[PDB]
């Protein structure tokens, strides 16, 4: 079992950046996929999340049209895409599966990426 | 025709 | 002291009787009575025959070209009536002395347990009869009881069995109960009454209302309505309901305020001809009538899956501002007063 | 919000001691509660789910259980190597939440 | 003289037969007298057993995708082909010295109780095989009767149950009436008849109508039609019923007149292929065929309460100026000619 | 830890540790619940408690149709008061807790009996789609034969359910092979599965292979996974609906071999709007996966029993100039037993 | 219980001339109105009448499309009005009440007031 | 169809004390739709007995009627100075309803 | 009972030349109608035909379209009306009639008459 | 298509002989078969029908049967008035099909 | 395979 | 209000 990320650098607010998490070791109909951030002295927070069985999605107030997520079963593969990059938005993102039948807490985890935004 | 009445006679 | 009669097409064959309808008590009804008439010089061999049936139909009797007829009885009796075979009514023996020795009295008697006759209306698309129970009379003459029939040789007629306003009153309509809201002990009352426990058709329904909003809420509109309720028993137990007369108020509750007031609503036909499924205490061949009577049921338990089966309720209904609409309902009997 | 805090902030954990852990809630939930320990900079991994189900593999040390709102993590005895951080978190609701974490100084 | 054969798709279970229609007598039909063939080691232990059914069926076998198959069965039996446990007759024991050893002779008799394959003409937007009931027999080798069955262990065959034209006729079909109106002893008496009593399918009908117009009005035109009847007795009492040929002409038959003409009507297939639910007589699979034969009750009472059942009558109408249309109907019986 | 349901007048309530009851086909736990009501309200009512399993369609909710054809498949009935097998640990324990105001009541499933299911509503077939349901009342009355009241009576909902077999059985295959009218020339067709049970949203690998030596060219493959739905409530009757399905141009030309691995997968999502799909009883009105397949007990049984449901797969030769032909193999699915 | 009535007097042909009566003691949901009149030397005579529950209505044939008859709920009160006055229908006019179940006869009677015209 | 009336007689001497009878005749036969009235001039009819035999409250006994087929009978028995009157019948079996003409008092 | 014929002689092809064949003895509705044609030294052709009761017609491929069959029962009357004549349509045609249940053989025949065309 | 042969072609036969006729066939059919008799130039007409029903006005000295794909129409003893050609029909699909003609011929 | 016949022997 | 929850003492 294994989970891993790319995507990111200290690119320049406004833009967009492009996240991909790709699984190995289950079937992403039996699972769904969250996605989590931290920051400096600071503990976890949930940004949004997918479910195929269902076909849903939800999202966090503060990330509402900002955030956009999407999966793919051809490649048990996650994704995500977020849009005019903010300094805010600088932190950890992770990415963690879960089983479907039923939640039971986020029992495996992505490296996790640090992603930063500002003019500095 | 239908139903139709008569009469006590006595 | 007039008498009906009725009568084969080939008029050798008739009968006589002096109702069409007959009251049911929850303990009795009164017999049927009837007598026929006939010379057997006609029919010479054949042994003659009155019946019984009480029927559920659907389906008109005229010449339809539709699939129909969907014919479960409820209960029947077959009766003998020649060869000669309880003792005969006053009438039935003046009618005899009226009609002379080729006439013969013949007895039954309606068990106390069965519907009365109901009708219901008709949709647009819907065609001939709609759905219904009836009372029913057929004699005739044949060589058994399942030896096929003939027009000349049969008659057939048509009675109801009916109900009317007990003598006794109840205890008084009213209801109440109270919401509230998870922010605190705030609290929401709404209470209602109505004038009788019964009416008669065409009478006006007052309804007194209350409410006490200590609430965090505004109500902002209030709503009221009467509904029939239908039972249906036939071999599946299954319902079916409709509102019959309703009315939108304009009346408002702040919180920490309290409220209340009388409105009066009025059942009627006219205004409902369309509403496919509106009950009716059944016509005898095709009339206009009223709206169905609150069939009254016996003091016992008894099977009570027998046929159709109606009552009515009364239904109130607060509407909130910022959420929490609420309501509650009332049941109460609608019939036609005893006859002189 | 599902208000969340943890308690309390700090504690000398010289290798031996019994604590206390506890998590508390502006609503109550049944069980739909989890917790989960994380060395500064790598993947948390969880310990304790639906308030006392121990996962695979974790040593009998950790325990916990539920009163209502208020939620209890145990540690019978502080190990050298669970000298970490912990976080709690509760999820009857969308969305979900949880705590600030927790020191270690001697 | 040939024989009939089907067999599983395993081989080895195999049947024989000389009949597939059999000829109701309303005392008797002939016995079904099949034989099976299966080599015993390829079940290695299992008991064997024939199966026999009439089955209500509604949807086609082949895979249809909607909800179907609204099975009643309305009599059923079972046989023990092996072990071996009424003697055998000709093509039985024929068939054991051409078939051998392995071949195994079994038997059933029809009771006089049940009706005859008979079907629905499906509408366009209905779909498959419509309501029908069928003859259906099946065999197949399992532990016991309770076990579920596969493919190489079981064939399957259909069948038909038939009837003929009687003997003997009977009496001339005419009708008549002295129908009149309420003006006075004024009146319209009407009258009508056919050839005989019974037809051969695609046979002409000739109907001799008459009227005789001592009325107030003046007759203006002149309908005639041929009606079929179905009944269903499977849980419910119910009826169908349709035209499937009519005729029209404007006679006219003034008061104080009196007229009479011939006309002639034909039944027939082609004109009325759309007509959902018309009736015809059981096709094996899926062929055209004639419609449906006019079934012949026994002499008994019986129940009889086995689905489907059907008949036919003529109807004649008068079209009269200034009101006062009248009808007249009259039934008679048609099917096949007993075969050579 | 436990639930409690109550009247609306409060004066009446009942206390239970379960709501899901697990099918082993020879036993299921028992109903061991506990009623509490100090009598001094009802004063001369007698107290009972009442269970049936009932087939059921409609909304409770005021829904303004006809509804509710109620035919029950099983009911029964006991008595809290006056007192009349014995406790069970959590109802002593559970009487001690409440006090002698609270009194136990007891019962047993037959074996005989469905498990919760529910239809799929359509846009226009509106409101609380047919089903059925478990489902237990207590009320109080001077008989069985009065007419309760709100204020008398609580009622609740429970559901039977089932879980994977511990064991396994044969590999499941199919094989036929058609040859033609003008010669032995001949067309045979197998294929294969993965195992003969599933878990729900597992993939599912259909190993496929076709000899041609026929007179034709095979165009494509189709392959279809199909829902089987049983009722027995008076008729015999049946439905049916393909559930997921895929598709290939893959050809076998004649006097030619192929061979090739298909995967395939049921989910809800795609499928939201196909009225008439079954799917496990919910409790109140909340989403759910795809019906499980039940498991029937190894007698033969009196087969009476509501609802029924299994599933098979199907897979098509589609060929040049005519002649498809197809073939089938069922399986189960279920989830796997609970820890 | 009572019934009354108003509207006009001796007028010009060829004008209308609104009727109406209202009532106490009863309510309208439940009963039927009929107008009667009666002229010098005669006797009664139905001209027109309303059945609320049903909501029918019927006319004389010499009135059919000349007169207009109603009532509303809210009012108890019955109105009708007739066009295109001429001398032939002067007469005194009568409103009157029956139990809708079931016809037995006018049981109650209104005051009647004469119209007149020429 | 205008069911076709006819009463009568016309009129008698009723000197306190007489016992006399008026009639209606139909046109066609009606079971019992028929009822009667009486009226002093210029005011309201008030009904005396309906269905052919149905007597209103509190009228006096004086008053009673019977049917036979298309004949319609009232009886007065004793006539009396405060029923010195006109009299008026009428029949509704179908609408249009019909009805006669009244009657005198000369002494 | 009888069957009959008409229309015929020689003609130039390339036209049409209608045939009729009336019934007596029997129901047309009863039954249905065949045509057969006949050559020098040589068998006897089916070309098409006509079943009322159900209301199909049949063709010989060398015939499709170039020919065409009808019938009414106001004169229990058979008729067919056929086109763009080859010479080698020239033959003797028939006329035949059969049971409608069920089919056992042409059991009446018409006179037959020689159509002839050529050039 | 249906293929037919007769056989044999003619043989001759004084008055007075037993003999045979065969239908061959590309394909089985049940009995959808049948033969007839025609003089030349005049109206065929059957003697025997589904493969073994003799046609009813038929002398006994006709006769056939099947087996299987073969038909065997027969004579048991040829007639001075009957000799001609013959032919064989069948028919259980359409487009029905027939044979070529067999000149039986005295000597 | 459908329908299939045999002869008596 | 509907369902609601307790714990088990003791």
């Amino acid at each position: 079992v294994q989970l891993v990320e790319s995507g990111g650098g200290l690119v320049q607010p406004g833009g967009s950046l492009r996240l991909s998490c790709a699984a190995s070791g289950f079937n992403v109909y039996s699972s769904s996929i969250h996605w989590v951030r931290q920051a400096p002295g600071k503990g976890l927070e949930w940004v949004a999340s997918i479910s195929s069985y269902y076909g849903y999605t939800y999202y966090a107030d503060s990330v509402k049209g900002r955030f956009t997520i999407s999966a793919d079963t051809s490649k048990n593969t996650a994704y995500l895409q977020m849009n005019s990059l903010r300094a805010e938005d600088t932190a950890v993102y992770y990415c963690a599966r879960s089983r479907q039948f039923w939640y039971s807490g986020l029992d495996y985890w992505g490296q996790g990426t640090l992603v930063t935004v500002s003019s500095a | 025709s239908f139903t139709r009445s008569t009469v006590d006679t006595m | 002291t007039r008498v009906f009669k009725k009568s084969s097409p080939n008029g050798k064959l008739t009968v006589y009787l002096g109702k069409r309808d007959f009251v049911d008590h929850l303990d009795k009804v009164d017999p049927v009575d009837g007598v026929v008439l006939v010379d057997p010089d006609y029919l010479k061999d054949r042994k003659v025959f009155v019946t019984l049936t009480v029927a559920f139909r659907y389906g008109r009797e005229d010449c339809d070209v539709l699939g129909l007829s969907f014919r479960k009885d409820l209960f029947i009796a077959n009766y003998q009536a020649f060869p000669p075979t309880r003792p005969p009514t006053r009438l039935q023996e003046r009618l005899l002395r009226k009609l002379g020795q080729h006439a013969h009295p013949f007895f039954f008697t309606i068990p106390q347990n069965l519907p009365s006759s109901v009708t219901l209306q008709p949709g647009p698309e819907d065609t001939g009869k709609a759905l219904g129970v009836d009372f029913e009379i057929r004699a005739f003459v044949a060589k058994s009881l399942e030896e096929k029939s003939h027009k000349r040789n049969s008659v057939r007629l048509v009675i109801r069995k009916v109900q009317f306003a007990p003598e006794k009153p109840g205890p008084q309509p009213s209801a109440e109960t109270t919401r509230h809201f998870l922010m605190s002990d705030r609290s929401l009352h709404l209470e209602a009454s109505l004038d009788k426990e019964l009416y008669y058709h065409g009478e006006p329904l007052n309804v007194n209302v209350h409410v006490t909003n200590n609430s965090t809420k505004t109500v902002k509109k209030i709503k009221v309505s009467v509904r029939q309720y239908a039972d249906i028993v036939l071999f599946s137990t299954a319902q079916y309901k409709v509102p019959v007369a309703q009315v939108e108020q304009d009346d408002q509750v702040s919180p920490s305020s309290t409220f209340s007031k009388v409105y009066t609503i009025t059942p009627f036909l006219a205004n409902n001809r369309e509403k496919r499924g509106l009950a009716l205490d059944g016509k005898l061949k095709h009339e206009d009538t009223n709206l169905a009577s609150s069939t009254i049921v016996k003091e016992g338990a008894n099977k009570e899956v027998l046929g159709i089966l109606v009552s009515y309720r009364v239904k109130v209904k607060l509407v909130v501002s910022r959420g929490g609409d609420v309501s509650v309902e009332l049941p109460f009997v609608l019939m036609h007063p005893k006859p002189h | 919000d599902i208000q969340m805090t943890q308690s309390p902030s700090s504690l000398s954990a010289s290798v031996g001691d019994r604590v206390t852990i506890t998590c508390r809630a502006s609503q109550s939930v049944s069980s739909a509660v989890a917790w989960y320990q994380q060395k500064p900079g790598k993947a948390p991994k969880l310990l304790i789910y639906s308030a006392s189900s121990l996962y695979s593999g974790v040593p009998s040390r950790f325990s916990g259980s539920r009163s209502g709102t208020d939620f209890t993590l145990t540690i019978s005895s502080l190990q050298p190597e669970d000298f970490a951080t912990y976080y709690c978190q509760q999820y009857k609701y969308v969305p979900v939440t949880f705590g600030q974490g927790t020191k270690v100084e001697i």
